[PDB]
RNA sequence: CAUUGGUGAGCAGCGAAGGAUUUGGUGGAUUACUAGCUAAUAGCAAUCUAUUUCAAAGAAUUCAAACUUGGGGGAAUGCCUUGUUGA
């Protein structure tokens, strides 16, 4: 679905260097560095997943996806992920599909 | 380029034996007592304490 | 000979090829340059990643290099290129017809020397100048004066003096004035090598016998000599870290230390690189650091360091021996079949008759890994049956790769040559699989496929025989018996229902795979040697004797295209990512491109190495070709 | 790395600095002599008394620590910390102290030198600073209680890591691991340095250079199956016995014998290193008991080699320097003694450099086999190059006396060496 | 005393102030134009502060039976063990034997 | 236990190098 | 010493010897922390809360208060913790009794640079106008305001007489104050890269940080035109004021540099790690041992805390 | 009689100048490769100093500033805010 190292689902195997004797160096907060005000103040509650805002995970957010659907035309289907709504499709038709050939 | 830096050479100001006291050496420039009036006063506002 | 689909990206999987390498000093940082053929490299030497490659083939190939900070001094066959970044912006041209040997740079000055014992001078026009570009003069050097160039050295504090050793003797030339300030004494052997030292007024010496010879230049005399039994001495280096260390560089693959002070040697490396393709062509302490790098001329590059000592006290006599750091690697020898990874074409497994697999990266060049043979220690519990002194795995001429199931079991089978079983390989790891799979009729392996679920493996004997092991366990399951002749290609649909083969007795057979009954059986004319099916569109190809592609619908059970047009073997073919084209390369030093719509090449290539395979990428974009000669593989970007 | 390696690394360096008082309670306490609580309350002071009327006892022993007490024991060095100083001067207190300890290791038994280096250890510091020199020069003594003192103060260097088990033991460090030392290829090159640098100062004792071969027999005994570990080892042990067979002194001189013999069994070295040998053997070779144990390595060397060229005749320079130390008659009183070694494969070597280079006493060549039951090729060998010498000589009648000896044994074997080159009536007929 | 002499090394003169590394070798503020021969007598002694010189250029140089016979030999070979021989004897406890 | 092996991790330290481009003056 | 990383060591190392009392990892980030009463308690300035530690590694209180703190200062005679973060606001804690003695206003925004005055007890904020602002926990206006650079100020320091100043503003600017008398000595301008750090000696050594340079004065502090710093002299005019001494890192940005107390040293904090540069002239080569003990037993320690 | 339990003697079988378990340290990866340094249209990299300064440009809420506080109740003395007395 996708490969962003931003979302968590992603990798298989994560880096190396970035595990330091106390933990990754992703978890450690980088928050209090920004210089606005409005990017330091964390609110995200306890234990809140999947909750109301991105604000509130202290998390980075999660692969998944949720629904998946086939279109009822033309061999497309849409995944609903967390990037948002996927659509794949066939309308290039840059293939060579014969049939029948002689 | 003649060089000298600050050497405390640790023999003199910790002493050899263990029985011997250490030596406390004293330098009274006023720049490093730096309060001299406060200090004097709360020692004697502990003194009537 | 130009193409209207492909143009070459790169060769992948080339390190060194026997030229010395010359390092470069950019303020604390050390960069190595070497060359590959008619297009040089740049190295790191803090983590040897690829930091810069030739933006142009150079048109001959390059005989020596040097590098002077920011730029690189390539010497190709009558030119010298004056290179930045790798961009050619400035070439300087030789007004002979000889061939450049050797080369070096002090000053404002440049000095290139051909090969018919003549040394042109290049002066900095300014010295504001960074290059220099002027043609000073030309000296010579009669046979009467000395023998043939060894190479050109400048030493430290020498103004415009230039160290000119040869075979006979050592010579001085002042090149402002241009004359011979000072020529040395005759010399019993023939000089091989010389290097300077970072002491004063000392060039080292080595000569054919294994003798280096210490030479002053201000008494002109010879201040020590140390005695080598057997060895053609090939490079020198001193280390310049405080501690006086000499390094000797065999043509016999050892790597030979001296301590100077005590007059002692210290650790004498062995074959750490190839005695064959030249040994240790130049080596080199890093300025300043414990840190010598050994480039052979078999396609590696590899840095050793000394250790502190172990003694507290005592220091310069307890020396710790040398040790191994980090090293790139090629292959020694031309590559026999490769096959691609994955769908992202972020890795190549190339396997050579260096005898040993290799999985390059399309992607970042330090990636690039030799897949390990340590065979895993068995289920069973009885021990392996091998020789005790590990050798390789003999050449590999089939290779099939399905990558559906990667991580949990085996996806790589290869089968090597005339070997009756054909082992297996894990891809994530690295490594050779735990099972080898046999063919049970004592024929030799020509063709294996993976099934796309990657479960069953195919194995095709020369007997005829298609077992089909399993994946999991490496069990036996199901022995299909039609050929009578050596079977050359196996695959499996998509849908994994419908099964082909093809034999050197000119039957295609087709199988069903769900139920285990013959479908139909195809005669064609001649005999067949490989297969390419194709599994989005069940389309195959068929090579044949006749010198035609027979391409076969794998549900319609006939022939649909046949491709006329090549004149000898067709060595290796592939299609397009999509089935709209076939690559095909042949023994008539051709690379075609056929359309299978309108039944015709399309494009022509005529290389001068005649290439033994080509593999498209399952993306659209790369097309990977190996040649006979060179060690590497070429990289073609698709204008399509 | 981490921090607290980073971190502990700073402690090594700052090992001796007294900081706080608790810091130098830890480091003062510690010494050869008094115990852990009487030793951190007295002076530099206190312990300059009795080093300095110590140190004028060993004096009297022998005039060589007359000068330290010029420099080391002086009063005026009571003042002086190693930290304060700069770079230059601490490797001149090093290399006081090594040359200290080179003369103090031979008096190592006696009393004064327990209160001498004493004061040297706890005013200067060479139980943490330069603890290889004194642990070297100290290595012989593994059996006694003055060792035993010596681990329980050091903290030891990484190259004497066999020993950590021992430090503040009960029982003395046993004699196998002792090997366990030597049997290291790193810990070899210090006591080849050790050893180089006390042979040229010329105090080397009797105790201390058995202890060495000792040694060093029983590394060629642990590495005696892996022939890759014996390769490696002779630059070590050659080296030390080419320097060892260099020194003045006569007792040097059979500990090279020793380890020459011993590692020539264990490994068939070549002809040439074997010839090498046995010219630096000849050389420096000047004392009567030298002499003895000096013929039974040449005896046991050209045995331990084998294969073409095993016999062949001496070179011209080693020939005549081993007749100019060896004497013809004093060759043949060696051959009649009742120990009788195996002296086979050297003397038909000998025989034959006799036979071309000297010519003029063949009355000893008869003499010499006589006494020495010889081997059945060697005798075969021996008398084609007599037949060669009887062509070539300017004919001689105690040549034919020797022939004589072989027409009483062997008769055959003159027969098939002459069926072989040459006729069976023209020998006959030279004579 | 060299054994030769450049004729033209002296009648240069070269700026030091010029290139921003040279302005270390210049004595004094004053000068600023050295001739060759004292330029690169200058020139050796800050090659000297780069690189010192260690003990085996200066001290040392090569130019009955001796003693050092031993130590000789030893760096003459690098292999210690006669199999170069075919001796035709065969040696203890490690037998060459490869299985067919 | 024997001497303990370990390879220690290697920083390649700064150095510097004489300049063989300042070695040329230019004619007199 | 102590060090903070800027996402998470505290190490509270013993320096001289190898000992380590204290490695916190912090998962917020922190900012900066001293020790406030002894080598024992320190107090590191977290994410939001300005924490309060002990020897071993534990937390001995999560201050609710100093809810920013971006420059974290102790005051020795007073027991007095003093914070100014990114809020304006500027609190002191006095740390014996646990007791907030005073938050005072600052009115000019987010303090941009804070230390103490040695001599007086006295502190200097530093904001965006550049007007190094002199505070007192009794009064809750500012003692006296200062003009000392445009800009916003990067940092300051006090010599430890009481008399100097030395603030370094973001306009590539640096001042050298007299707080007797509240006249700018002179001013050095246009150095080429704004200091972003500068420390007084105890002899009267001046520092400064470029950011991967550390550059010296001997004899800045005085009075006279002469001992106006300058980068370079002229044909070797004496009157004019060469850089004592000058070392400049690889690829580093400092953050702090602090000399050592009563050795000569400066301990220079940049983003790989810590070196200390040998500075000959820098420390005071003789303390007072009843004030300050370098050498200092347990014992000795424990009764100088109470006294 | 059954062990899906522990120890320990043997054999078949697998078996190229040995085999198995466990572990210290370093290197190369773990995302896609355009070189180091600084005062950076250039210089260094053996060094920026006896060119490193002058000139120029550069000063808003006429003195905006806790978007940051666990909840009840209080706040004498503080502080804040407004009002006022006096100079």
């Amino acid at each position: 679905v996708s490969r962003n190292m931003a979302l968590n689902g992603t990798l298989e195997f994560l880096n190396s260097k970035k595990m330091t004797e106390a933990g990754s160096l992703d978890l450690i907060d980088d928050a209090g560095e920004n210089s606005d005000l409005e990017d330091r103040i964390d609110n995200s509650l306890p234990g809140s997943q999947r909750g109301g805002d991105l604000s509130t995970r202290k998390m980075r957010p999660e692969v998944r996806v949720t629904s998946v659907q086939f279109s009822p035309t033309a061999n497309a289907f849409a995944a609903a992920s967390t990037e948002g709504l996927l659509i794949y499709s066939t309308n290039d038709t840059i293939l060579f599909d014969p049939f029948d050939l002689d | 380029m003649k060089i000298k830096t600050i050497k405390r050479s640790a023999d003199d100001y910790v002493p050899v034996k263990s029985t011997q006291e250490s030596q406390m050496p004293r330098n009274l420039n006023p720049e490093l007592h730096p309060f001299e009036r406060a200090r004097e006063y709360t020692k004697a506002l502990n003194a009537t304490k | 000979k130009n193409s209207k689909i492909f143009s070459p990206f790169r060769i992948i999987g080339n390190v060194s090829n026997g030229v010395p390498f010359a390092t470069g000093t950019l303020g604390s940082t050390f960069y190595i340059v070497t060359c590959v053929g008619k297009t040089f490299q740049i190295y790191d030497a803090n983590t040897l990643h690829l930091l810069f490659v030739s933006e142009k083939e150079t048109p001959s190939s390059i005989v020596a290099l040097s590098a002077h900070f920011h730029y690189v001094y390539a010497a190709y066959e009558n030119k010298v290129g004056i290179y930045k970044r790798g961009i050619e912006e400035h070439l300087l041209e030789l007004e002979t017809d000889a061939n450049v040997e050797h080369l070096c740079i002090f000053g404002d000055y440049l000095c290139a020397s051909t090969d018919d014992n003549s040394i042109f001078i290049y002066k900095k026009s300014d010295p504001q100048d960074k290059y220099p570009s002027e043609f000073y003069t030309k000296l010579t050097v009669t046979e009467i004066q000395g023998g043939e160039i060894v190479s050109l050295q400048h030493l430290a504090t020498y103004l415009n003096k230039l160290t000119v050793v040869t075979k006979s003797n050592v010579l001085l030339f002042n090149v402002r004035t241009g004359k011979l300030v000072f020529t040395s004494n005759e010399f019993p052997d023939q000089i091989t090598t010389a290097e300077p030292a970072p002491v004063l007024d000392i060039i080292a010496l080595g000569t054919v016998t294994g003798e280096v010879i210490m030479f002053n230049m201000r008494k002109g005399k010879r201040i020590r000599t140390i005695k080598i039994p057997q060895s053609r001495i090939s490079s020198l280096s001193f280390r310049t870290d405080g501690s006086s260390h000499l390094s000797v560089g065999t043509s016999s693959g050892d790597l030979i230390f001296y301590d100077l002070d005590r007059r002692s040697r210290i650790h004498v490396l062995k074959n750490i690189h190839r005695e064959s393709y030249g040994g240790v062509t130049q080596a080199t302490f890093l300025n300043g650091q414990p840190i010598i790098v050994t480039s052979g001329g078999d396609n590696s590059l590899k840095e050793y360091v000394f250790d502190p000592s172990l003694s507290q006290g005592s220091g310069d006599v307890v020396v710790q021996p040398p040790r191994y750091l980090r090293s790139r690697g090629g292959h020694s020898q031309p590559p026999s079949y490769i096959a691609f990874a994955d769908s992202q074409s972020h890795f190549m497994l190339s396997a050579s008759k260096d005898r040993s697999l290799w999985s390059f990266s399309l992607r970042k060049d330090a990636q690039s890994q030799e897949m390990s043979q340590r065979l895993h220690k068995k289920q069973d519990g009885g021990r392996v049956g091998g020789s005790t002194i590990k050798s390789k795995f003999p050449e590999i001429v089939a290779l099939a790769i399905e990558n559906a199931r990667i991580g949990e079991w085996e996806n790589i089978i290869t089968a090597h040559k005339d070997e009756k079983f054909a082992r297996t390989w894990d891809m994530r790891n690295k490594r050779v699989g735990r099972w080898t799979f046999d063919t049970t009729d004592d024929g030799f392996v020509k063709s294996v496929a993976m099934s796309q679920c990657g479960n069953f493996g195919f194995i095709g004997s020369s007997n005829g025989s298609i077992t089909i092991y399993n994946m999991q366990s490496g069990i036996l399951r199901k022995k299909y018996k039609l050929h009578k002749r050596a079977v050359t290609g196996i695959s499996l649909d998509g849908m994994n229902r419908k099964m082909v083969s093809c034999g050197l007795d000119g039957i295609v057979g087709f199988y069903d795979f769900n139920k285990s009954t013959l479908l139909g059986k195809l005669k064609l004319d001649a005999p067949i040697t490989a297969m390419v099916y194709h599994r989005s569109s069940d389309l195959f190809a068929l090579a044949l004797d006749d010198l035609s592609i027979v391409v076969i619908d794998a549900v319609t059970q006939r022939v649909v295209r046949q491709l006329w047009g090549h004149s000898n073997r067709i060595t290796a073919f592939d299609f397009s990512p999509e089935g709209r084209w076939i690559v095909s390369a042949s023994l008539d030093s051709t690379i075609r491109t056929w359309d299978l719509p309108t039944g015709g090449c399309i494009d022509g290539i005529i290389v001068d190495n005649v290439a033994t395979n080509v593999k498209f990428s399952p993306n659209g974009d790369l097309l990977a070709t190996t040649h006979v000669t060179g060690n590497g593989i070429c990289i073609w970007t698709n204008r399509a | 790395s981490s921090l607290s390696d980073q971190l502990a690394q700073v402690a090594s360096n700052n090992a001796t600095v007294a900081l706080d008082r608790k810091r130098r309670q830890k480091l003062h306490s510690a010494s050869l002599i008094y115990n852990s609580k009487t030793a951190a309350t007295q002076d530099y002071d206190f312990i300059f008394e009795n080093a300095s009327k110590a140190l004028e006892e060993l004096s009297q022993i022998e005039p060589k620590f007359a000068i330290f007490s010029r420099t080391l024991f002086s009063e005026s060095s009571i003042s002086l910390d190693r930290n304060v100083q700069t770079k230059e001067e601490i490797k001149d207190l090093d290399n006081a102290i090594n040359a200290y300890l080179l003369l103090a290791s031979s008096k190592w038994y006696l009393a004064p030198t327990l209160h001498a280096t004493e004061w040297l250890v706890r005013r200067f510091q060479i139980h943490v600073k330069n603890t290889e020199m004194l642990l070297l020069s100290t290595l012989n003594y593994y059996q006694t209680p003055v060792f035993k003192r010596i681990l329980s103060i050091i903290k030891l260097p990484p190259l004497f890591n066999c020993l950590s088990n021992f430090v503040r033991s009960e029982k003395p460090p046993t004699a196998l691991t002792m090997i366990k030392l030597f049997n290291d290829m790193d810990f070899l090159k210090l006591y080849t340095s050790y050893l180089d640098q006390c042979i040229k100062h010329n105090a080397t004792y009797t105790n201390q250079l058995l202890f060495t071969t000792c040694c060093f027999i029983n590394v060629v005994a642990f590495n005696s199956n892996n022939d890759e570990k014996l390769n490696q080892l002779v630059p070590i042990l050659l080296e030390i016995s080419a320097k060892l067979l260099a020194s003045k002194s006569k007792d040097c001189q059979i500990a090279a014998h020793t380890i020459l013999v011993v590692f020539a069994t264990a490994l068939p070295l070549k002809k040439t290193i074997i010839l090498a040998a046995m010219e630096t053997i000849l050389s420096n070779l000047d004392a009567k008991e030298a002499k003895h144990s000096a013929l039974l390595t040449i005896c046991k060397l050209f045995q331990t080699l084998k294969g073409q060229g095993n016999v062949d005749q001496l070179p011209s320079k080693i020939f005549k320097l081993f007749d100019s130390k060896f004497d013809t008659v004093s060759i043949l009183t060696f051959l009649d003694k009742e120990d009788k070694p195996v002296c086979d494969k050297f003397i038909t070597s000998y025989t034959r450099s006799i036979a071309r280079y000297d010519r003029s006493k063949l009355n000893i060549i008869l003499s010499l086999l006589k006494k020495i039951r010889l081997e059945r090729y060697e005798v075969r060998l021996i008398i084609t190059d007599l037949i060669y010498l009887s062509e070539i000589l300017e004919d001689k009648s105690q040549l034919v006396e020797l022939f004589e000896y072989f027409i009483s044994i062997n008769e055959d074997l003159v027969l098939k060496c002459l069926k072989s080159l040459g006729l069976t009536g023209x020998x006959x007929x030279x004579x | 005393e060299a054994a030769w002499i450049d004729s033209d090394d002296e009648k240069i003169k070269v700026p030091i102030l010029v290139t921003n590394k040279t302005k270390k070798l210049r004595t004094s503020y004053n000068e600023s134009k050295i001739n060759g021969v004292h330029y690169i007598n200058r020139l050796r002694s800050q090659f000297e502060k780069i690189y010192p010189r260690p003990k085996w250029v200066d001290d040392e140089s090569d130019s009955n039976g001796d003693i050092n016979a031993l130590t000789k030999i030893l760096s003459t070979t690098y292999n210690y063990k006669d199999t170069l021989s075919n001796s035709k004897l065969l040696p203890p406890k490690k037998l060459d034997i490869v299985r067919l | 236990p024997k001497v303990v092996r370990e390879a220690k991790k290697v920083e390649m330290t700064e150095a510097r190098a004489y300049n063989a481009d300042a070695d040329t003056a230019k004619a007199a | 010493l102590l060090i903070t990383g800027r996402k998470g060591h505290v190490a509270s190392m013993d320096w001289r010897k190898g000992q380590l009392r204290a490695e916190l990892f912090l998962n917020e980030t922190c900012h900066s922390a001293t020790y406030l009463q002894n080598e024992q308690y320190f107090a590191v300035a977290q994410k939001k809360y300005t924490f309060i530690y002990d020897h071993e590694g534990t937390e001995l209180h999560r201050l609710k208060q100093h809810i920013e703190a971006r420059h974290l200062d102790f005051l020795p005679y007073h027991y007095l913790l003093v914070t100014a973060g990114e809020t304006g606001w500027l609190k002191y804690h006095d740390v014996s009794t646990g007791q907030l003695v005073s938050e005072l206003r600052t009115k000019a925004g987010p303090t941009m640079a804070m230390a103490q005055n040695p001599w007086n007890a006295v502190m200097h904020l530093g904001h965006s106008n550049g007007t190094v602002s002199l505070w007192s926990p009794s009064m809750p206006e500012p003692l006296v305001k200062l003009l000392s650079a445009r800009g916003p100020v990067n940092s300051i320091a006090i010599d430890r007489s009481g008399y100097y100043m030395a603030t370094t503003g973001a306009d590539r600017s640096m001042k050298i104050w007299d707080i007797r008398n509240f006249k700018q000595l002179h001013s050095v301008e246009s150095l080429p890269t704004p200091g972003t750090n500068v420390s007084i000696s105890d002899t009267g050594l001046l520092a400064l940080s470029r950011g991967p340079h550390v550059t010296l004065w001997k004899d800045a502090l005085k009075l006279s035109g002469d001992s106006k710093p300058c980068f370079g002299s002229m044909g070797g005019n004496p009157h004019r004021n060469t850089p004592y001494m000058s070392h400049l890192f690889a690829g580093n940005k400092v953050e702090n540099l602090g000399f050592v107390p009563f050795e000569d040293l400066l301990g220079v904090g940049h983003q790989t790690g810590i070196t200390n540069l040998i500075v000959p002239g820098a420390g005071e080569a003789n303390y007072d041992a009843l004030e300050l003990n370098p050498f200092e037993t347990k014992k000795q320690r424990q009764e100088q805390e109470v006294r």
